[PDB]
RNA sequence: CUUUAAAUCCUUUAACGAGGAUCCAUUGGAGGGCAAGUCUGGUGCCAGCAGCCGCGGUAAUUCCAGCUCCAAUAGCGUAUAUUAAAGUUGCUGCAGUUAAAAAGCUCGUAGUUGGAUCU
RNA sequence: CGGGAAACCAAAGUCUUUGGGUUCCGGGGGGAGUAUGGUUGCAAAGCUGAAACUUAAAGGAAUUGACGGAAGAGCGAUUUUUGUACACACCGCCCGU
């Protein structure tokens, strides 16, 4: 895998946590 | 606490490469040559060999005036020419750099019966002193690697209990002769 | 039978030089195989260090060749070191050591500390280099020996040195480079300018200069 | 060189540059020893007489073997001191 | 460049010391996660009830079956996965039995094609497997 | 009788299984040892 | 007998005490690293060996054995901590274009370092 | 000139003949610039930054081949142009669900 689409990846997958894993909680 | 004492050392070093073809062939003449029992009495003449190796090389470093390296230089020379390694004309510090292990492998008890003809071999010494034989001017000395001073190399004899030295007759005599 | 085809084999064979010595100082390259057997003669040993099998790529498949590595000496002050690739292996040793006794130098022998006696030790600290590998020879006192790796042992004992300290940096599993660079510290023993070769150069005739009227007749 | 005892103890004596007092070695084959003829100063022919000089090839492969060679001639007096 | 001052000593020294870090061996013996995570617990052995017989699929290239065993050691509990190394030794070997377990050779890595497996068995019934092996002793019972 | 040729098994196995040993032997056959 | 508080051990001494002198030396190995057998019989990618590279799928120099051969030797294997090997932590003494690597750039406090000259 | 594994570099020289001053910074390949803590921002995200575990190689420069929907000298292998991560050689190798 493209190191550029990688690093999109797993951008994508740390949002994805920030969203469910809510500071509030 | 106790009265005794702890002090203690080894003897030897073996060597850093196990199964060297050369060194194997080297030690194996020797052994064969002066009737050693192993490959550890060779590196015990060779640890002894380097430690006054590591002495002389030490004591050159010095500049020949220095007080420390007269006392000692000096006695360490004395006590080469005593057990017969040096001579009495090589007792500078630099021709210590130039002996060799077989000389000091020519001064056991072991080789020196053999050389003086008490014995017919070199292991043939070895059993004869090992089994009482030997008296080194008036002691019976039953250890092959005592190392002889030059004073005492006229005094080597058999002692006066052997069987060889004008004693008793031994136990298998005595029973053949109790036979017939 | 010998017949030389250059103008030192002439000379050589006719017995108009007495040394190699004498070669040594007009660095005069060598050619023929033949001096080296007729000076140094029945003294040197040789010894194979490596047989390399080598590869090249081709249509049909992989084509194979055998490289010797060969070291020669004569224990008191010349060594020589000899690279052969062939097809056959026993071809490769023989020009292996053609071209090790082709390129002979001698060894220059010094002193650690008081000079007395003959020469046991190198001069001073020498450096060789060869691809990666950096090989440095050290003086070492009298009855030291040899403290080193076998393959540089080997050329050490071959050049006549009895006590020597060595160091060695670099990718010495390549034995061909390992063997080149101590090859090339041990020649650096004579190119050193020490404070006793500091007096002015006597010149003297050149074998070519000197014996030019024989060499007018053959 | 030699020992304490005063014997010489070598192979042999390398022969140094005449320009650079470098030491020649065995393997320097770009080395040249040269010979110029001396002349009687009266008539001009060939004495019989010649200097030498002897020029290692590092020196050589830097192209300054001919100053040298010319420096080394006008010390001894070959070439005109007028040069 | 290095600095090569007469008055930088604390400089060299501490430049060393944080530097020593990055070394993975330093790292691992003064950082203190790998002895926690150890399951000897920094021992050279350890005794262990057998809980099972289990056997490894030796990795490719190379193809067979390694016998091995599940043991839970007796100080902490952990379970561990032990080689019996010889032919027909896991037949020296029942269940519910106390086994003395050694390390591999590595360290704590695996060696050969076993994977994952970084303990051998050394006695068992408290008796050696070489004695057992070379039929110089027998089973307790 | 001549048996066994160092060369030749040097140059027929020097790529296969018993390369090492057959090395090991021509060095034998050259330097004596 | 001596030893010792009394003993033991060592030393000293009577008598007995070795031909298979059965009064029997073991521990690891035999492809390379690394000293030493592509000898014979089994097994057939199985069982197993192998620190690493590797061996074993019907002629296995590597497994299980017999013979023979190596190494140290009253000692020799194994697991683990540690030192040298490591100039792979580099003060001596390592690197930073492409193998891991110089901050995007500049200013700047502390720190480090600092041109000649006096009999 | 001298260096360097070489490609190449008058600097990438004046290095085992190793010390002009000083700052930052690397320690086999992955896990991973990920988790967690701290901090900055409205957000997107920025800075600092692991371990458990897994693996015997990954990687650089160059050489000979094979492929392409392209036109005496070198340490050494070695001695139509060109590119290659292929060498069981494109019927290859290889990425993600
Ligand atoms: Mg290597
Ligand atoms: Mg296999
Ligand atoms: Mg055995
Ligand atoms: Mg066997
Ligand atoms: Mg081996
Ligand atoms: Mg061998
Ligand atoms: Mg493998
Ligand atoms: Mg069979
Ligand atoms: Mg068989
Ligand atoms: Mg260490
Ligand atoms: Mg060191
Ligand atoms: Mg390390
Ligand atoms: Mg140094
Ligand atoms: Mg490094
Ligand atoms: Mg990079
Ligand atoms: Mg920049
Ligand atoms: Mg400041
Ligand atoms: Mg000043
Ligand atoms: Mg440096
Ligand atoms: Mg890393
Ligand atoms: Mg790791
Ligand atoms: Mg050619
Ligand atoms: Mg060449
Ligand atoms: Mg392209
Ligand atoms: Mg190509």
């Amino acid at each position: 895998m493209r190191a550029k689409w990688r690093k999109k990846r797993m951008r994508r997958l740390k949002r994805k946590r920030r969203k469910m894993r809510q500071r509030s909680k | 606490p106790v009265a005794r004492s702890w002090v203690c050392r080894k003897t030897y070093v073996t060597p850093r490469r196990p199964f060297e073809k050369s060194r194997l062939d080297q030690e194996l003449k020797l052994i064969g040559e002066y009737g050693l029992r192993n490959k550890r009495e060779v590196w015990r003449v060779k640890f002894t060999l380097a430690k006054i190796r590591k002495a002389a090389r030490e004591l050159l470093t010095l500049d020949e005036k220095d007080p420390r390296r007269l006392f000692e230089g000096n006695a360490l020379l004395r006590r080469l020419v005593r057990i017969g390694v040096l001579d009495e004309g090589k007792m500078k510090l630099d021709y210590i750099l130039g002996l060799k292990i077989e000389d000091f492998l020519e001064r056991r008890l072991q080789t020196q019966v053999f050389k003086l003809g008490l014995a017919k071999s070199i292991h043939h010494a070895r059993v004869l002193i090992r089994q009482r034989h030997i008296r080194v001017r008036k002691q019976v000395v039953n250890i092959p690697s005592f190392i002889v001073r030059l004073d005492s190399q006229k005094h080597i004899d058999f002692s006066l209990r052997s069987p060889y030295g004008g004693g008793r007759p031994g136990r298998v005599k005595r029973k053949n002769a109790k036979k017939g | 039978e010998w017949m030389p085809v250059t103008k030192l084999g002439r000379l050589v064979k006719d017995m108009k030089i007495k040394s190699l010595e004498e070669i040594y100082l007009f660095s005069l390259p060598i050619k023929e195989s033949e001096i080296i057997d007729f000076f140094l003669g029945a003294s040197l040993k040789d010894e194979v260090l490596k047989i390399m099998p080598v590869q090249k790529q081709t249509r049909a498949g992989q084509r194979t060749r055998f490289k010797a590595f060969v070291a020669i000496g004569d224990y008191n002050g010349h060594v020589g070191l000899g690279v052969k690739c062939s097809k056959e292996v026993a071809t490769a040793i023989r020009g292996a050591i053609i071209l090790a006794k082709l390129s002979i130098v001698p060894v220059r022998r010094g002193y650690w500390g008081n000079k007395i006696g003959k020469p046991h030790t190198v001069p001073c600290k020498v450096t060789g280099r060869c691809g990666s590998v950096l090989v440095r020879l050290i003086p070492a006192p009298r009855g030291t020996g040899i403290v080193s790796a076998p393959v540089p042992k080997k050329l050490l004992m071959m050049a006549g040195i009895d006590d020597c300290y060595t160091s060695a940096r670099g990718c010495t599993a390549t034995l061909g480079n390992f063997a080149k660079a101590t090859f090339d510290a041990i020649s650096k023993t004579y190119s050193y300018l020490t404070p006793d070769l500091w007096k002015e150069t006597v010149f003297t005739k050149s074998p070519y200069q000197e014996f030019t009227d024989h060499l007018v007749k053959t | 060189m030699q020992n304490d005892a005063g014997e010489f103890v070598d192979l042999y004596v390398p022969r140094k540059c005449s320009a650079s007092n470098r030491i020649i070695g065995a393997k320097d084959h770009a080395s040249i020893q040269m010979n110029v003829a001396e002349v009687d100063k009266v008539t001009g022919r060939f004495n019989g007489q010649f200097k030498t000089y002897a020029i290692c090839g590092a020196i050589r492969r830097m192209g300054e073997s001919d100053d040298s060679i010319l420096r080394l001639a006008k010390a001894d007096g070959i070439v005109s001191k007028n040069f | 460049g290095k600095c090569r001052g007469l008055r930088t000593a604390r400089k060299l020294r501490s430049h060393r010391r944080d530097q020593k870090w990055h070394d993975k061996q330093y790292k691992k013996a003064h950082l203190g996660t790998a002895l926690k995570a150890n399951p000897f617990g920094g021992a050279s052995h350890a005794k262990g009830i057998v809980l099972e017989k289990v056997g490894v699929e030796a990795k490719q290239p190379n193809s067979a079956i390694r016998k091995c065993v599940r043991v839970q050691l007796i100080k902490n509990g952990k379970k561990i996965t032990a080689f019996v190394p010889n032919d027909g030794c896991l037949n020296f070997i029942e269940e519910n039995d106390e086994v003395l377990v050694a390390g591999f050779g590595r360290k704590g890595h695996a060696v050969g094609d076993i994977p994952g497996v970084r303990f051998k068995v050394v006695k068992v019934a408290n008796v050696s497997l070489l004695a057992l092996y070379k039929g110089k002793k027998e089973r307790p019972r | 009788e001549l048996g066994t040729d160092p060369y030749e098994d040097f140059q027929e196995n020097w790529n296969t299984k018993h390369s090492s040993g057959v090395t090991r032997e021509l060095m034998r056959e050259l330097n004596g040892g």
